[PDB]
């Protein structure tokens, strides 16, 4: 994940929601556990401390995602994606031919 | 000097079974859906065998090691961040590929199928799970 | 902009030369703290533990790298992403990630040094002084020091039962001028017992062993010292004592044995012969404050001792308490002692520690934030002192750095409040009548 | 932004009791440096001189408030308005204003504490760690520690004529290592002390000074610490001496006459008689430091021991040299030594200091930027030892925070240099063949 | 903000029409740095080799595109992430990368330029000027130039075998002085050449290449043109010689031919015969530096000629140590010369070269800060040699700005330490005696 950034909103959002306040723990089979026993568990070895837990939920369907922008080689912003995005049309499509079929209105 | 005897097979399962790996809460990590395949191959080859010559079942045995050794392979099952291969710790303890070495007749080949036959029924006997 | 981005420790020396750890904290907006924790006790029954290695290959086994993986692991999962000012929330998220009562699991001292990071780190992010973030805006008293200068019991070769000696310079109109006359009186002190031809050197917190005769000689060569620097003892200087008589206490013959540090031939005192000679103590010597006079496992003892002497002479529970909630509301409850010694690290945790330093003014009690025998340059109990206007300090002698430095936050806390600045002497001994 | 809005300067205490001062600087953009000054000495002949009050009735004559004054109402006029990256432009400006050659008009201990103020206002100001801005991006090696452990001389009662003895873990793969190899020493040194019913309290420096019967009996206590930690003596850790010959030099008969602390069997040497004791000593015991092995105006003596022992030694002139570049030029010339010992507050300023160390990195000398008796909390002396890659350091035992705090600052230093950082040990003594 | 985000590289001309490349990075922030790289050589043993498209339609073969295909599509995805102020560890990630010890599959002509770009994106970042970012805030000796100002060798048609003649202006009070003097020494020794009818026009350096008599008729003309600019030889303006000895050495029969370079009755000379000849023209000449006067592999030779000249004469080794740490150590440990000239692009990491300047420094050698024979107009080499405060520079004659944008720098360099700037002159001839 390099083209996109995470978005000033969201983060204001997650941070006076107060989301990472409420954590929610998980065992290495992705079941909720209490934060002692996801402790006893990361100290012995048996959950992977990294991606076994969860930041509770932002809401408002805001977006919680931004591009991300680099410096051209004349010193000018750009989107990193926006240039880079294609080269070809791809070909396609096929026109299959179906004349015979009921459709229904 | 072969592994598989008609007055050892069983005990043999027996053992092999009982050294298979288990969680820490004591249950098996091998369940049959795991072997399902390998079993139903077996009961296929060991129906087979009564009617056609041995010559004729060339083929089934190969496709059958191979299927071992690709189930061996393939089947794994992680629990608290460790990952085990039942299938392939139940065909080294059980000695399944050498005793497949070791088939060159009808005789051999239905000795072979009940060590199977026992080899399962002794792990339905210690709490293994479909 | 205030939110924890990063929790990462590492471990260091603390002041003789044993493993500790130190905590860094940085929020989003560049704000950083860093907290350093006092080498304390990793067995315990009542008091949180500190998770040590036990490796006897590394540092005879006192590495702390198991709880600095504690804290880069563990505790820094949970606590990046909070608020860096919402230090109730930290240390309660701390808490019940730990999930034990002494605190075993994670370590007493990473959750510690992780709460002592957090606060310096919202300080440094809100612009403030550290005394001005935890105590709010009225924080102005300066607390008056308990310097130690004199050691004995199971820190002497000396045959004295009592463990530590102390000047209290409560007599001075500013915190400057009383850590003068502390320096001052250390000096000449130095100078006594060098042509006494006694030991010099200085022992874990700065303060001198000498080969006294006794517990009487040295109360007589402490007062001759701040004679000497110029100072009137019971007006301008008081004396303190440590006895630890948990260390000389037969349990089983339930009297203390004064024979364990002065001999065979050492009186051995029962309860209320202990209580009489604390008065005798008393009534002979300028004597403003004793701690540990009692067992921590002696009741009634203490209850006696508190009807005997609490109105005149202050009683501090160090190892009475151990900075427990639970004891101090039960000696609150009995009447037992007056003060309670506050050590952060025995309980682990800076909102505990300004719930215990609450519960003890309430009552009446002084609180005394205290130094451990291990310390590090952190000052944090400088400006918890000042924060609590707890009023009374105990840091050690005026000799190593490990003490120095509280003395220089309390100094540098004196400056920059200016005028506002109070320093109340005997008026922070509230828990005495007069 | 980064110009120079404020200078404060306030009086606090050393590590001794003893005054110092400190000096904050604040830039307009909020950065801030903070820097306090070891304790020196007043009289010298070429060296600096500190400024002090000599008010009989504080402190004993040591007060600081005099250079405090100086800062705040002299030099604070003069430097406010500088851009705090200017280092060399307020170093220049300040020696400027004292006007006097020993910088005895301001007091090297007010420059000095505005020069460290000034380059950690600049450093926080570049958000870059102190040495990244005081030696440049190539900052990488840690230095390799002469971390003293036994005493004598002035600083003890036994009958040993060298000042202190030191363990050098130049062996260790890392520095984390080394100072493990010396906290453990330490401890087993302690423990070996306690069973032969020596003496276990601390000096000024950290170390014991215990009632040994000679030099030889230390040197040999040292070996047998070093092998019960497990390390192997010439292979792992290395013993260095600071002799303070200048203390038993006998100036009008022109001997070393050792009586003065050794008692009255003790040897009077000549020159070339002490050059043969210190060349036996080395053959004898895996020596690869002396420190003052001569007097500091025995230049013949200094040239032949260079001479003789100068190839496989390094021999650190202390007193010889009082870190002055006209001293150590004039050293150079004649190949007297082939080590200075660097002290910060000798000289004045971080502009000279460097000067010098670069004088001596270029004359294939060694630097080793050493402690004072009286220390700090500060611990830019660690900075400055990585920032030049000077690769030795002398900055005490393992046993208080005035030293360890030093300790805990090259850790630091080393967590954050991370892959990039080197430790070399033995190849750090480039003053020597093979 | 420091995270660099864009690097681009590019392929441009040198000061021969021969290609090179240069890079650009780009930080978050929009810190710019652009590293131009001189032209080197694609072979040698124990040498960084460049890279070259090797597609003889295309520049002969001289291009550079592979280069720069690798610093875009290899070198950028590695090190776009890192933080500009990265240098040690950015250098660190691309050495392996790479992962051969000369550097030839990235090439070391690429990884030299994007280390250039980092360092000069990081010090416009932090808004410093490059030689602060590099070596720190004690930066403040200006460097000696030994400028070229006659040709001979393999750069002439004359029968001299020796390549280079330069002179050093060491006498001169400032580095502005010395420019102005070697500038006149210049446009004087020009008028002389007019007046003999030699030829005027300047080869790659920058400097004559006339058709002389041999070694000493140059010498001579040399001199006269020093004494007609005004100015005392052997007191202001000193000699320098680089033989390049290496060019007219046989192998085979262990001797140096001069008949290759100076005609058919040239003399031919043995180690010991090639020494007697130097140390006479040092004697009959102000000649103070001596480059490259032995074969690159003649170590005996080497080694008896810094015997005998090394007290009194620099003797440099460029292609006896091809500035390759390795090497360096075993000319250290084997006394063979006293100086090393340091190229940049020999080594393809700045890290690298001021490891190599602090190695020789450390040992009493002095690192001279060279160009190359195609120059661009970046002068990154004497921000490195203010950094390092080595004290001298080689970076050509007085009529191209391949060299004059290095001596531009230096004068904006001296005009921005303002009162700090330091010409050390004689002094910066460290490596000698007296």
């Amino acid at each position: 994940m390099k083209n996109f950034k995470i978005s000033s909103t969201y983060r204001a959002a997650r941070k006076q929601q107060k989301t990472a306040n409420r954590k929610s723990f998980y065992n290495d089979e992705g079941y909720m556990i209490s934060p002692s026993e996801w402790a006893d568990g990361v100290i012995k070895g048996l959950i992977n401390p990294k991606n076994s837990w969860s930041n509770d939920h932002v809401k408002g369907y805001l977006p919680r995602v931004s591009p991300r922008s680099h410096w051209t080689k004349n010193g000018y912003r750009e989107y990193l994606g926006i240039g880079k995005s294609r080269d070809i049309p791809e070909k396609e499509p096929e026109v299959i031919e179906m004349m015979d079929l009921e459709l229904v209105v | 000097m072969a592994i598989l005897t008609d007055e050892n097979y069983v005990d043999k399962a027996e053992r092999a079974i009982s050294l298979l790996e288990k969680d820490n809460k004591g249950n098996y990590l091998l369940t049959t859906s795991q072997i399902r395949k390998l079993l139903s191959l077996c009961s296929s080859l060991y129906d087979r065998s009564k009617e056609r010559k041995f010559d004729e079942l060339i083929n089934d045995v190969s496709y059958l090691r191979v299927q071992f050794v690709y189930q061996s392979g393939r089947n794994s099952v992680r629990v608290n961040r460790q990952t085990f291969f039942p299938v392939k710790d139940l065909v080294e303890k059980g000695q399944i590929l050498e005793a497949l070495k070791e088939i060159k007749d009808r005789e051999t080949l239905q000795r072979f199928c009940r060590y199977m036959e026992a080899l399962v029924a002794y792990f339905k006997f210690y709490g293994g799970k479909d | 902009m205030s939110i924890i981005t990063d929790v990462y420790a590492r471990e260091v020396l603390d002041s003789r030369g044993n493993p500790t750890l130190e905590v860094e904290v940085y929020t989003e907006s560049g704000a950083f703290g860093r907290g350093m924790v006092p080498s304390g006790a990793s067995t315990g029954e009542h008091e949180a533990v500190e998770l040590r290695d036990g490796d006897k290959a590394r540092y005879g086994g006192l590495g702390t790298q198991k709880a600095v993986d504690n804290v880069n692991n563990v505790i820094a999962e949970h606590i990046i992403g909070f608020d860096v000012r919402d230090q109730q929330g930290i240390d309660r998220a701390m808490i019940a990630l730990d999930g034990t009562p002494n605190k075993g699991k994670l370590g007493a001292n990473a959750i510690l040094g992780v709460s002592i990071a957090v606060a310096r780190a919202a300080a440094d992010y809100l612009e403030v002084p550290l005394y001005s973030y935890l105590g709010g805006f009225n924080t102005k008293v300066l607390p008056t020091p308990m310097m130690n200068i004199i050691n004995g019991g199971s820190h002497s070769d000396a045959p004295i039962a009592f463990q530590e000696f102390m000047i209290v310079p409560a007599g001075a109109p500013t915190f400057k001028e009383a850590l003068r006359w502390g320096a001052e009186i250390f000096h000449a002190l130095k100078k006594i017992l060098k042509e006494r031809g006694l030991e010099t050197a200085v022992g874990d917190e700065g303060g001198f062993a000498p080969r006294f005769n006794g517990t009487e000689d040295g109360v007589e060569t402490i007062i001759k010292a701040i004679e000497a620097a110029g100072y009137v003892p019971g007006k301008d200087v008081f004396i303190g004592l440590d006895c630890a008589s948990s260390e000389f206490y037969d349990a089983e013959h339930k009297v203390y044995g004064y024979t364990k540090f002065e001999g065979e031939g050492a009186a051995v005192r029962t309860a209320a012969e202990q209580i009489d000679y604390l008065e005798e103590l008393v009534n002979k010597y300028p004597i403003i404050t004793i701690e540990d006079g009692m067992d921590e496992n002696d009741w009634d003892g203490w209850k006696a001792l508190t009807e005997r002497l609490g109105g005149k002479v202050q009683l501090v529970g160090d190892d009475f308490f151990v900075t427990n909630t639970a004891y101090l509301e039960k000696g609150i409850a009995e009447h037992a002692a007056n003060s309670i010694l506050i050590k952060v690290n025995q309980i682990g945790t800076l909102t505990e520690t300004f719930d215990a330093i609450e519960m003890a003014k309430e009552a009446g009690y002084t609180a005394v934030v205290s130094h451990r025998s291990g310390e590090t340059e952190d000052s944090t109990i400088a400006d918890i002192a000042v924060a609590t206007n707890a009023g009374q300090i105990k840091t050690g002698s005026l000799s190593r750095t490990d003490r120095i430095a509280k003395y220089n936050q309390l100094l540098r806390i004196e400056d920059q409040l200016g005028e506002v600045a109070e320093y109340r002497g005997l008026k922070s001994f509230y828990n005495l009548k007069k």
